[PDB]
C-alpha cells in the first residue's frame, strides 16, 4: 500500500485525469501549451494536498509505516521551505516526489510506465512555474 | 482412449462457432480501423455464441439440429433471422439460460464460449455453480447501439461459403452416426476432464492459426504484423478445424512418442552410503505400488525428516513409477516462488541426471509431438519435451486455474504430461493449500500420480491430497493406494475411501509418533528475551557470540563456526544487517556476514546460493577442510584473530531451500514450519549431540515487539478471526515442543488442541477451516462443474495480495557501461531512473561481508555460459519481484533492495 | 480516515472524473445518456475493485479499523452473492454503499453535497444497468 498518495490523489481525480488523458500520446521534447498546463494544474492540486497534510499533521502517528511515509513528507517539505534546508528541486526532494506520484498516477489507471524523458520535463516545468511555491 | 473420438468431433466444431461469432461488421469496422482501438465490441466469442445459438433454437433435439447442419441444401434464412438482440431494448433471454440448445450444443457454445475466456459470474452461489453451465450469461462472455452496428454493418454469414458449410454437414453426419454419441455428450459436457481437454484443443488449433500466413468477405485481426488486414474468417475456421483433428492426433500419439528420461544409472542403483537406508526401503516399496498404481493411480508420501537431505526419496520414487518402458518421465515442481538456476543445477546434480535430460525452468527453461503446431523453438515446447522439467509449483498452479490464455493451455498440458511432484510450504494458510489441493485434484485427473515429501504435511491437508485424487479416479477411470516413505519403513495403504485412508494416515502417524517419542538426537530449543531491530540485533549478536564458544571447529589454533539468523521479512532483515554493520563484531571476534533474500536479483541470487551450498556442506573431520577450503583459508591468511563466526543473514526461501548444515542459528519465529526448517539446518549433516543449545528462538513476532497483531503473519498460520489469546511465544510451546523440538508436532494428528493453547494447535485449526473440516467447500468445487467457470478461482484466488511486477539492472541499449533499473512492461522496459535510490552500508570494527557477488562480473560470467549480449542475457537472468512502490526502492549490492518510508 | 474508499477511488480516477464533471449540472428527474453512462461508468469500476478487495482479502487483518472497515464491505458482497443473502439493491447494501463512495468523491473532490434525489437516481440507474452483477 501507499496510502498517503492514494489520499491525495483521491482528492486530485479531475486534476489527475485531464494529465493522464493530455500526456497520452505527448512527446515531452515538444509539448503543447495544454500539455504543460495539465501537468502544472496537477503537480499544484498534489501540491496543495499534500502541504495540508504535513503541516496540519493529518496522520496516524501510532501506523508504524503511515507515519514513517507521512514523515519522509515532511522531511521533503523542510528540505523546501528552509527549516532544514531550501532545496524543493533537488533529487528525491519535494518536486520530485511529486512527479514520482504523477507516474504513478499514470502506471495505476492506465498501465503507462513513464520514464527520465517524462520525470525530467515535468521537473522543467515545476522550476518554470512553481520557484515561487517556497521562498 | 476411448474417449478421444468424441472429443475430437466436439473440437472440430468449436472453431466454425467463433468465426460464426466473428461476422458482426462492427469487427470489421474494427480490423478496418487500425486507430483508434474501438471498444470489443460485446467480445467476438460471445457474438460467435450467439450466432451458434440463433439458427438452432429454440427449441430443438441434438438430432435435428444436425440434421439441419448436415443436409447441405439448406437455407439458410431462417437460421440467418431467428438470433435474439440485447439491444432494442433491455432483457432477452439468456442463451442456454433454460429451454435452449440441446445439451451437447451447450457443451459445445460453451467450448466456443470458452476460447476468449473462461466464464465469468457476479453470483457466488453454491448452487449455481453446480448447475454450471446454465447460468452463464452477459457476465460471463464478460462484455447496445454499438452492439446492433456489430451485428449489422455486416455482410454475408457463413453458410453461403461453399467449403465451410459442407464441412460442417459432414460433422452433422459424423454426429449423427457415432453410435450414442449425442445423448451421452448432452449428458456429460459437464465431466471435468472431457471439457479441460475441449478447451485445450480449442487453445492450440486457434494459436497456430494465428501463426499460419476466395471471394470471402470475413475477417481476421491485423495491425500488429503487417497493416491492414489479412485472410478471411472462414478460411480461419477451416484451419481451426484441421488443427483440431491433429491436436486430438497428437494426444493419442504422446505416450510413446514424448521425449522421456529413462534407466538413469544411480536411480536404480542401491544406495551403500550410510544414512541412506529410507530411501532404499522407498524405492523396494515401489514396484509393489507400481503394479498396483499405474492401473489405479499413485499417492504418495516422502516423509523423511527435516534436516535431511530430500533428493534421494523423490529420484527413488520417480525411478519406481515406470519400469523399465517410457523412462523417464516426471517433473520436480518445488515450493518456492522463484526456481533459480543454482538449485535447479543442483537438484540435477543429486539425481546424476544431464542438463539436457534435465530440464530447469527458471520464463526459460534450460535443457516435437505437438511440434507442428508448437513453435519449432520454444520454451514450454522444451519443458514438455525433456525427460524431466524443474520450475515450481506456483507456475504450473497459476496454469491450471486460469483466467485467460493459451498460457493456461500450455500450463495444463504440463501438468497432464506425466506426473507432478509437489514440495510442502505452498498451502502457507490453511485456505491456500486448499486451493492448491483444488489444483492437485484437477492434475490427478488427467491421470498424473502427485507424491508430496510431507515432512511438516498436517494429517488433514493429506488427508485433502487423498480426496482429489479420489474425484480425479474417477474422471480418470473413464477416460487409491499411498506409501509413506520413513526412515525406519515406508507402508502403502491401497484405499478406496479417504476415510479409510485417513486412518490409516493415523496409523502411519502413530509410528512417526513413536520415533518422535524417542528422544530426538539433535536438537535443542532455547526461550530467550528481546529488549526494534538494534535491541534485537544486540540480543542476537550475543547469542551468536555465545553459539560459537559453544559449537565450533578448531584447527591450528584458530576456531570457526557457522550461523544462520532467520528473519521473517525482508524490511526486517535489513534493518538487522543495518544494525549489525554499523556495530562491529564483539570484542576478539571476525564476523563475516552474507546476506541471502529473495529481493536481490536473480542472477546474483543464485551465485550467492551456490557459493553457500559450496561453503556449507559439513562431514565429521571436516572442520581441517574448511580452512583448507578457499573462503577459510583467506579468513585465516587475512586477520591475526583466532575466532571467526561466518554468519548468514537470510529469508523463508533460503530457510526453506538449501542442503545447509549449520553449528548453530538463531531464529524469528513463525510457525512449527519455521521451527522444522531451523532444526534441519542445525543438524544437517553431523552426528551426535553436544547436549548445550545450539538454536535460538525469539518471544513476540517482529510485528508483536511493534505488537503487530495476528503475531504470525505473512507468513502466518495464524489469522484475524481466529485470534490466539497471548501473543507471547513462551506459552504458545509446550516444553515437549521445546525439548527434542521436531517434525512429530506438525506430523500430528493432534487432539483436542484449545485456540489459543496450543501454536501447533492453532495452526492445524485454521488448516481445517481450511480443507473438508467464505469458504467454498473444496469438496464442492471437486463435486460441481467448477470446470465451466472461474468462480471457484476468484473466490479463492492463488498468490492472494498484490504481486510486484519484475525489475532489473540493465545494462543501456547503446552503452554497455551504464546501467540503468528498468521495469518489464509488455514486451519491453520504461525508464526507472527516475524513482530508485542507491544506498551505502557503513561496516562494523572487525566485520566483513562474504558469500556476496558483483552484478558486473555475474553479468560477464552469464554472458560467457550463455552466450548472450550482456543487456539481453543478464536481463533474462538480472529480474527481481518486487511490490510496487510509488518512491521506488533503495539498493546496496550486498544487500538488494527495500522499500522506502 | 477512509482508507479503502481512497485506495479504490485513486484506482478510478478517470472515471471519477468523468462522473463528477458530468453531473455538475444535472438534474436527476432528467438525466440525459451521457450523465447515465458516466455514473454507470463510475460505479462499474468502484464495484470492480472492491469486489477484487474483498473476495482477495486484501486487508491488513491487524489493523483494527482496516479490518472492520473490510468486514463491512465484505459483509455487504454477502448479502449481495447468495452466501448471506441476494439483496444486492437492499438499503445500505452493497450498491448502496457504492452509491455512497460516488457521493463522497463528489463532496471530497469539488465541495458539492448531493442528497436523496442524486442518490435515488444512482440506485436506479443500478437496478436497470447491474441486476446480472449477481445472481
Amino acid at each position: 500500500s501507499n496510502t498517503i498518495s492514494d489520499r491525495i490523489v483521491a482528492r486530485s481525480v479531475i486534476e489527475a485525469a485531464r494529465f493522464i488523458q493530455s500526456w497520452e500520446d505527448a512527446d515531452p521534447d515538444s509539448l503543447t501549451e495544454d500539455q504543460v498546463l495539465a501537468a502544472a494544474g496537477f503537480a499544484a492540486r498534489l501540491h496543495e494536498g499534500l502541504q495540508a497534510t504535513v503541516l496540519q499533521r493529518l496522520v496516524d502517528e501510532s501506523n508504524h509505516e503511515e507515519y514513517r511515509e507521512f514523515k519522509a513528507w515532511e522531511e521533503a517539505l523542510l528540505n523546501a521551505d528552509g527549516r532544514v534546508a531550501s532545496s524543493p528541486f533537488a533529487d528525491w526532494g519535494w518536486w520530485y516526489r511529486i512527479a514520482n506520484v504523477m507516474l504513478a498516477t499514470a502506471s495505476q489507471n492506465v498501465g503507462v510506465t513513464w520514464g527520465s524523458r517524462v520525470h525530467g520535463r515535468l521537473m522543467a516545468i515545476f522550476q518554470d512555474k512553481f520557484k515561487q511555491r517556497y521562498e | 482412449w476411448h474417449s478421444a473420438e468424441d472429443i475430437r468431433l466436439l473440437t472440430v466444431m468449436a472453431a466454425l462457432f467463433h468465426d460464426i461469432g466473428k461476422a458482426s461488421q462492427a469487427f470489421q469496422a474494427k480490423l478496418r480501423n487500425r486507430g483508434k482501438p474501438m471498444a470489443d465490441a460485446y467480445r467476438h466469442e460471445w457474438v460467435s455464441l450467439r450466432l451458434f445459438e440463433a439458427f438452432v433454437g429454440p427449441g430443438s433435439s441434438d438430432e435435428d439440429w444436425l440434421r439441419r447442419l448436415a443436409d447441405k441444401r439448406e437455407t439458410g434464412d431462417a437460421w440467418l433471422s431467428q438470433l435474439a438482440r440485447d439491444d432494442r431494448q433491455s432483457a432477452p433471454p439468456g442463451p442456454f439460460q433454460k429451454s435452449r440448445l440441446p445439451p451437447l450444443a451447450q457443451a459445445v457454445g460453451w467450448l466456443i464460449v470458452s476460447h476468449h475466456r473462461l466464464p465469468n459470474g457476479d453470483h457466488r452461489g453454491s448452487a449455481s455453480l453446480a448447475r454450471l453451465p446454465a447460468p452463464i450469461q452477459s457476465q460471463w462472455c464478460g462484455a447496445a447501439k454499438e452492439k446492433a452496428a456489430c451485428w449489422q454493418f455486416p455482410h454475408g454469414l457463413p453458410f453461403a461459403s461453399a467449403h465451410w458449410r459442407a464441412r460442417t454437414a459432414l460433422c452433422a453426419q459424423s454426429m449423427l452416426e457415432r453410435p450414442g454419441l449425442l445423448a451421452r455428450g448432452p449428458a456429460l459436457l459437464h465431466d471435468s476432464y472431457v471439457m479441460h481437454v475441449s478447451r485445450l484443443i480449442l487453445m492450440l488449433a486457434d494459436h497456430h492459426y494465428s501463426s499460419l500466413p476466395p471471394n470471402f468477405p470475413l475477417h481476421a485481426n491485423t495491425d500488429r504484423d503487417s497493416g491492414k488486414l489479412k485472410q478471411r474468417l472462414d478460411e480461419h475456421l477451416l484451419g481451426v478445424a484441421l488443427h483440431s483433428r491433429k491436436l486430438a492426433g497428437t494426444l493419442p500419439r504422446l505416450e510413446r512418442q514424448l521425449p522421456r528420461l529413462a534407466r538413469h544409472k544411480g536411480f536404480t542403483r542401491r544406495v551403500e552410503q550410510p544414512r541412506f537406508r529410507w530411501q532404499d526401503k522407498a524405492y523396494d516399496c515401489a514396484m509393489a505400488c507400481r503394479e498396483q498404481a499405474m492401473e489405479h493411480g499413485f499417492f504418495g508420501l516422502n516423509l523423511a525428516s527435516t534436516g535431511c537431505g530430500k533428493t534421494l526419496a523423490n529420484g527413488r520414487i520417480l525411478y519406481a513409477l515406470a519400469d523399465p518402458q517410457r523412462g523417464a518421465r516426471f517433473s520436480i515442481a518445488l515450493g518456492l516462488r522463484s526456481l533459480t538456476l543454482q538449485t535447479g543445477q543442483a537438484y540435477r546434480e543429486r539425481l546424476g541426471l544431464g542438463d539436457d535430460d534435465l530440464a530447469i525452468l527458471v520464463s526459460h527453461v534450460h535443457f516435437g509431438p505437438l511440434r507442428e503446431w508448437l513453435g519449432r523453438n520454444s520454451a514450454g515446447n522444451r519443458l514438455l519435451q525433456a525427460p524431466i522439467l524443474a520450475c515450481t509449483i506456483d507456475h504450473l498452479m497459476p496454469a491450471s486455474e486460469s483466467l485467460r490464455g493459451g498460457h493456461q493451455i500450455a500450463p495444463l498440458l504440463r501438468l497432464m504430461t506425466s506426473d507432478l511432484v509437489l514440495d510442502e510450504v505452498d498451502d502457507f494458510d490453511i485456505d491456500d493449500l486448499p486451493a492448491l489441493s483444488r489444483l492437485v485434484h484437477w492434475a490427478g485427473l488427467f491421470g498424473s500420480r502427485v507424491l508430496l515429501s510431507s515432512a511438516t504435511l498436517p494429517p488433514a491437508l493429506v488427508q485433502g491430497l487423498f480426496e482429489a485424487y479420489r474425484s480425479g479416479r474417477e474422471i480418470f477411470q473413464r477416460h487409491i493406494r499411498c506409501a509413506w516413505f520413513d526412515e525406519f519403513s515406508s507402508q502403502s495403504s491401497a484405499h478406496g475411501a479417504v476415510t479409510s485412508f485417513s486412518e490409516a494416515h493415523a496409523t502411519f502417524v502413530a509410528q512417526r509418533l513413536a520415533k518422535l517419542e524417542q528422544l530426538p538426537p539433535r536438537r535443542q530449543a532455547q526461550l530467550c528475551t528481546v529488549h526494534l531491530c538494534r535491541e534485537l540485533a544486540g540480543q542476537m549478536n550475543t547469542w551468536m557470540a555465545d553459539l560459537h564458544r559453544c559449537h565450533h571447529t578448531e584447527h591450528q589454533g584458530r576456531r570457526i563456526s557457522f550461523g544462520l539468523l532467520r528473519l521473517a521479512n525482508i524490511e526486517p532483515l535489513i534493518e538487522l544487517a543495518q544494525a549489525i554493520l554499523a556495530q562491529g563484531a564483539p570484542e576478539g571476534l571476525h564476523v563475516h556476514l552474507c546476506v541471502y533474500h529473495s529481493r536481490h536479483p536473480l542472477l546474483v541470487r543464485s551465485a550467492i546460493e551456490r557459493q553457500l551450498d559450496e561453503l556449507l556442506k559439513r562431514s565429521d573431520d571436516d572442520a581441517a577442510a574448511l580452512f583448507a577450503r578457499p573462503t577459510l583459508a583467506k579468513a585465516l591468511q587475512a586477520s591475526t584473530e583466532r575466532d571467526h563466526l561466518f554468519v548468514v543473514l537470510a529469508s523463508p526461501v533460503a530457510e526453506v531451500g538449501r542442503d545447509h548444515d549449520y553449528d548453530w542459528a538463531i531464529v524469528e519465529p513463525s510457525s512449527m514450519r519455521s521451527i522444522i526448517q531451523l532444526a534441519g539446518r542445525i543438524r544437517r549433516h553431523r552426528s551426535g549431540f553436544s547436549g548445550e543449545a545450539n538454536l535460538y528462538l525469539l518471544s513476540r513476532n517482529i510485528r508483536s515487539l511493534e505488537g503487530q497483531n495476528p503475531a504470525f503473519q505473512r507468513p502466518g498460520f495464524e489469522t484475524p478471526d481466529f485470534p490466539l489469546d497471548s501473543h507471547d511465544l513462551h506459552d504458545l510451546l509446550d516444553p515437549a515442543l521445546l525439548a527434542r523440538i521436531d517434525a512429530s508436532p506438525r506430523i500430528v494428528e493432534p487432539f483436542p488442541l484449545f485456540p489459543r493453547s496450543r501454536l501447533v494447535d492453532l495452526e492445524h485449526r485454521r488448516l481445517r477451516a481450511l480443507m473438508l473440516a467464505s469458504l467454498l467447500g473444496v469438496p464442492l468445487w471437486w463435486q460441481t462443474p467448477a470446470s465451466l467457470s472461474g468462480a471457484l478461482q476468484t473466490s479463492q484466488p492463488f498468490r492472494a495480495g498484490a504481486k510486484e511486477r519484475c525489475y532489473a539492472l540493465l545494462p543501456d541499449e547503446d552503452d554497455e557501461e551504464r546501467l540503468h533499473f528498468s521495469r518489464y512492461e509488455e514486451g519491453t522496459w520504461s525508464n526507472q531512473d527516475n524513482l530508485l535510490r542507491n544506498l551505502d552500508l557503513t561496516y562494523g570494527p572487525r566485520i566483513q561481508t562474504w558469500g556476496t557477488v558483483n552484478y558486473r562480473e555475474e553479468l560477464v560470467a552469464m554472458a560467457g555460459r550463455e552466450d548472450l549480449d550482456l543487456r539481453q542475457c543478464a536481463m533474462r537472468y538480472g529480474e527481481v519481484r518486487l511490490r510496487e512502490n510509488t518512491q521506488g526502492w533503495s539498493y546496496h549490492p550486498y544487500l538488494g533492495f527495500k522499500k522506502y518510508n
